[PDB]
């Protein structure tokens, strides 16, 4: 472990000097690429221009060796650091991570089972910190897609109405179902209002909203089991923006399988909308999201606006 | 209205780092009313880095605040509000001032400390620009001294702009490009002439290469002919002196009217880049000539215009105008007939035309396609009415294709009819300004709406013999007059009836 | 093996017009044990000189949501790609010419998404007759005798086409003369488009039925 | 048409097959008026010559390696223009002694001032040699000075770019010559006049038509002599970048606007930058390797790769190459391209084989329920011509089809070859056309579409991995498997 620092020396005098990345690998597995340290929980530093700084981490509890590794940060420039394995405050290694590293990434798919842990994510949203979890960019054509609807000027007028809105994913963790509720709410100034649950075979929630007008909001979550998820769980399925008025324009339903496709039946399920079609939007892949949100750096918006609804929906679930 | 909620903010993009453009001949009350407004209002969006210092220069000068003033100055005339003056403050901070003499080697000294002062100041990446607007006989003393300086000499943070004109005939293009070219690189010069960033004109290339239909049948085996035309009227502005010693030869035929040339008759690049779609842009040019060379009279027709009606109040003719000088002979309408000699547009020739005074604004791209083989529906008017497909680049943007239908009754018949599709009624969003586009790309660094250097020369070549024909001087009384609010002097229309096909009306 | 050219169907009860519909087995003249079909799909392939390898598909139905009908073309894809979508989302050019409802001939294409980056989307022309030419309330009925009462046949056939038509269908004819086998056909609800198989005999290929 | 004089430096001269391969080339040229009487050559290196032994030697190698002396008041004619200054490659004042040679040279046989400098040192000393000549300023006149760089033009992609940025700095990229290659000016214009002066054979080239092209290059000799040289390079260095990849640029090209070398050699830019293998991450589906063993040639026994005097018992140099390449471009789109070469095959052969397609629907009989579509046949070795098969109607009451061909070959209207290639490549060296050389884009593309088999196969692995085939049969089995998972054959030749 002491050589970590002494063979640095002999590197020097042997290459890449970019942004440092750090990852955690809970996993098992194989037990501007600056300084690459590959933890898995001694010391196994060799550098070879793709220097790597890997140490051998079989032994846990390395947080008295993460001293001299916030110290081997390499501060030049700004770096990334890549947490993949769960929200926790508990262990102290984060809060020196947190103040050392410029930014971190996250991903809202390998989360066990227990749900309240996305909530602590949440939460320290708020506060101000640098975290671009990666599954936000899974909603980008979905989010360009809803657009495309009402875009001609004919069809202005009917975001005036939107009532019903139903959402459809794939059994198991609904963060990225959670995630478009909150969108869609912030853009047309709607507040969490009550926030019940009714477990069953599909695991139908269900969500009330108030409005400028005071109407009531009806939306609620499928959990339909389709036993057949390509290598990633928790994807949309299908949506409806549907109406519930009397002489209200029109609705909207995006398929996006042949299964996906079984709500063209009771009165106006096949009258009362306009059908579309969509491809395929599903079961991505880490390493080109990876990349793209590695090139960017700040602060966005939009998705802190999201995150601020998600945060007071999920406080009322246990009251509620 | 409020046009999709939903579109707040979705892009994502960013200018890469700080600079500092130091705007040449700040003098002029040119700079004052085009660039400065045209910055101010993009930071008040945050599309720029934090600072961006404007560095005026001039022969003359005056105090850092007496300058700022008159910056002030010309942003009321075009003022678009100010929200909280704060905003102004760190933008007068912002800018600061120097100067020096346009022609003294030394001065430069005095100048390149000065920025190089400033870096220190700001440390915010170090970055140069150049924007020289001046005089077009201002532009070989500008450049000779900046490579003498040597204070430009980073390919990747050195970039200059010159402004349009570029030269004369021939002989004047080369002249300029022999001095830019030993002291400069290829990826450092911007040309920006045109002011054609229009959207619809890089729309002009999705709709030919991604479609699986509209290509088959783009070639000699169905086109008959291309009709390019535009059109203005709005005639010329007290300021004659600059137009006097132009023409509309010279003026929106060599610079403006070809770009649309160049993007109709191109073959599909092998990859979208920087180098690999303008590199075949030349390949066409190098290939055009005009129809006839020996008898100009089958080729290009002169013209200019005389007093007559416009919008119901008497407008004066061209040699009454504040300024201009009587018995004259700058043309004002010209027209022009092209051909292509390669293995896909061989003997298809293409009409082009430009002029003033005319009754209303457009712009079109007419393509007409060949007559059907056999003619067992003769039908009725001989059945004249062969199907076009026409573009638009002006008010009411769009596609639409003509095609014959059935008319209803017993009889056979064929009627008229044509689907089309505007831009307007199917995403519902105002349009945007061009020039702003422009600037903000000379940021990043593109360089494919920019001309490149060889390209240029090729333009002046292909109109060669009828700028020097026309330039000698002739009789007074031998040049064709039209009257104003018509469409065609009487001696044009006789070149397009002798092959047997009309104007397009339009 | 007549599984991949040609599937067969009842209708059930369901829900039409917001009320109740019954089904087929349920209602007057019919027995509770019928067999007979009320949806085909079928899957022709022309073998002339200019169709080779290019399948038409045709499907009749009863008790669909809508009343319409269609004739649509697909072109084929480009030969090279370049152009990236604006949603990752790619369509073919489709022609399409209405006959029942309002007719007139549609064709869709793509063309740039206004902003700053090059990216495309799907957009589409159009041509009604209703509003350019005039409305037209012809009886078909009426032509007809007329023109029987003068003599111009154009729209009768010459029986060589009956023999040759006959001919085309009666494989799927006698196949489906067969015995009962009562609990052996699949069921719609009234109000749907089709059963799943005929949407597995499209999608085994790849090409998905027109969701009109 | 007669170049214009000058005088000829050759540097490092005076060694081993300089002689054959430049005296009696230029002797016969003098001897044939091909240059004015004012042609002088000089000598370099720095071993002790002398002028009387100059000659003594120039003498001897034209009696030994060529037609003779002829005339022997031809020989004095001709000796006048033969001189040695004597110096280290690496040496700046013998530069400049160079230098004051020429210019008294210059000022005494009046050759005008106009120069060419040859280069035929080793092809480790490129970059000291350059830099040197580039640091006494002899290049700057831009009709004045010509440099010639024999093979081979580095061997990686690294060595190629660092070659390429030292010239770069030193002289404009319009005197280098990279020699290179064989293809003469008979092949190559012959073909492009045949392509682009018919209104028959062009619209059927695009991929609606052609279904796979077979590019074939054999040869009988065994390893001969230059072990070291073969064992340092191997068949993929030799003859897979250099030759091979010019058919294929000349097959797969877009048709030019004009005659002169910068549309040809921009076009073939154009196609080349658009190329690609099948399989980059298996290599498995585009590359076989090879190595030919003991085996019967001409009724006589021939030893295998590993009984030559200098290759070690372990080598594992290929000897053979197949590939399988493919474009990308709005033309030729989905249809291979595959490629060959090897040694020690019978049947020395060149070829270009274009497969066309089958007819939409068949209405007739075939006699072995084959039929064979039609097939072109341009051929480049000996016997050149153009051949083409199509069908015909068997006699008798029946209707079958059997293939037939036409032919035409240029021995029978034709057959008065023209010189040596190296004879005209030096009058075009002279003169100056650049259409025949290659330009520095070009290099570069050929290595970068090369570069992943080639760092593959460089690997050291088991001794005994390498497929190998005995002196006679036409491939390794592998090769056959290549071809044949698809269903296409190979031709049978």
């Amino acid at each position: 472990l002491e050589a970590i620092e002494s063979e640095l020396a002999q590197i020097w005098q042997t290459r890449a000097t970019t942004f440092s990345f750090l990852v955690y690998e809970p996993d098992r597995v194989q037990s501007n690429p600056c300084r690459i340290i590959t933890l898995c929980p001694q010391a196994q530093l060799s550098a070879y221009c793709c220097e790597y700084i890997t140490l051998r981490g079989t032994s846990d509890a390395l947080e008295r060796i993460g001293g001299v590794i916030t110290e081997l940060m390499l501060p030049t420039l700004p770096k990334y650091v890549w947490w993949k394995a769960s929200p926790e405050a508990e262990y102290g290694l984060f809060q020196r991570l947190l103040s050392h590293a410029d930014m971190i990434i996250v991903d809202s798919s390998i989360f066990n089972n227990p749900e309240q842990d996305l909530l602590q994510l949440a939460q320290l949203v708020n506060k101000p910190e640098a975290i671009a979890d990666l599954n936000w960019s899974r909603l980008a054509p979905w989010q360009e897609l809803t657009a495309e609807a009402f875009d001609p000027p004919e069809r202005r007028s009917a975001v005036g109405e939107i009532d019903q809105i139903s959402i459809d994913y794939e059994k198991g963790n609904h963060a990225q179902a959670l995630m478009y509720l909150g969108w869609v709410a912030s853009r047309l100034q709607w507040t969490p209002v009550s926030y019940s649950y009714q477990p069953g075979v599909y695991e139908i929630h269900k969500i009330q909203f108030c409005a400028p007008n005071q109407r009531p909001i009806e939306a609620e979550l499928a959990g339909l089991p389709l036993a057949d998820t390509g290598q990633v769980l928790g994807d949309l399925i299908s949506l409806k923006l549907g109406s519930t008025n009397t002489q209200a324009q029109c609705g909207t339903v995006l398929c996006s399988g042949t299964v996906g496709c079984m709500r063209m039946e009771a009165g106006g399920g096949a009258q009362n909308y306009r059908v579309q079609q969509v491809t395929a939007l599903d079961d991505q892949n880490t390493e080109q999201l990876l990349g793209r949100q590695l090139q960017r750096w700040g602060r966005d918006a939009l998705y802190d606006e999201s995150m601020a609804i998600v945060l007071a929906i999920l406080q009322l679930s246990q009251a509620g | 209205l409020l046009e999709n909620p939903f579109r707040t903010g979705l892009r994502q993009e960013r200018t890469p780092e700080p600079l500092i453009l130091t705007i040449f001949g700040a003098s002029g009350d040119l700079t004052q009313r085009k660039l400065v407004p045209a910055i101010y209002q993009m930071k008040r969006e945050r599309r720029l880095p934090p600072e961006l210092t404007v560095v005026g220069f001039a022969r003359r000068d005056w105090s850092h605040d007496h300058f700022r003033e008159q910056m002030r100055k010309g942003i009321e005339e075009f003022s678009t509000g100010i929200g909280s003056e704060d905003l102004w403050n760190e933008f007068a901070q912002g800018l600061f001032y120097c100067s020096g003499n346009m022609d003294d080697p030394e001065s430069y000294l005095k100048l390149k400390n000065f920025l190089g002062e400033l870096d220190e100041k700001r440390n915010t990446r170090g970055n140069r620009v150049f924007y020289l607007a001046v005089s077009p006989n201002f532009f070989p003393p500008g450049i000779k001294q900046l490579g003498a300086a040597g204070m430009l000499s980073d390919p990747v943070k050195s970039r200059i702009v010159i402004e349009k004109p570029f030269g004369r005939d021939l002989s004047s293009a080369q002249s300029l490009n022999r001095v830019v070219q030993s002291v400069c690189k290829e990826n450092q010069v911007y040309r920006i002439d045109h002011y054609l960033g229009k959207e619809t004109v890089q729309n002009l290339m999705v709709f030919r290469f991604a479609n699986a239909i509209f290509e088959p049948l783009w070639n000699r085996q169905f086109v008959d002919h291309v009709q390019i035309t535009v059109a203005e009227t709005v005639g010329v502005e007290e300021r004659a002196g600059y137009y006097e010693s132009a023409g509309a030869l010279r003026d929106m035929v060599q610079n403006h009217l070809m770009q649309l040339f160049c993007l109709t008759a191109m073959d599909p690049p092998n990859a979208i880049d920087a180098d690999s779609i303008r590199n075949e842009k030349v390949k066409v040019l190098q290939a055009t000539r005009l129809a006839d060379i020996n008898n100009l009279e089958n080729a290009g027709i002169r013209g200019q215009y005389k007093a007559g009606w416009m919008g119901g109040k008497p407008v004066p003719g061209y040699r009454e105008e504040p300024g201009v000088d009587p018995s004259s002979t700058t043309p004002t309408f010209a027209a022009l007939k092209l051909m292509v000699d390669n293995w896909r547009w061989q003997g298809v020739p293409f009409y082009l035309r430009t002029g003033k005074r005319m009754p209303k604004k457009v712009s079109e791209i007419a393509i007409q396609f060949r007559q059907v083989p056999l003619l067992i529906f003769q039908s009725v008017a001989h059945q004249a009415n062969p199907n076009v497909l026409s573009l638009r680049i002006q008010p009411n943007e769009g596609i639409s294709l003509r095609f014959e239908a059935k008319m209803p009754g017993s009889e056979l018949r064929t009627r008229t009819v044509d689907m089309d599709f505007s831009y307007g009624s199917s995403f519902g969003v105002a349009a945007a300004d061009a020039y702003h586009r422009l600037l903000l790309d000379c940021m990043l660094g593109d360089q494919t709406l920019f001309t490149r250097a060889d390209e240029v020369e090729e333009a002046w070549r292909v109109v060669t013999p009828v700028l020097s024909a026309w330039d000698a001087p002739s009789d007074p009384l031998s040049m064709p007059l039209y009257e104003a609010g018509t469409w065609e002097p009487a001696e044009a229309e006789w070149l397009i009836n002798k092959d047997g096909r009309r104007w397009r009306r339009l």
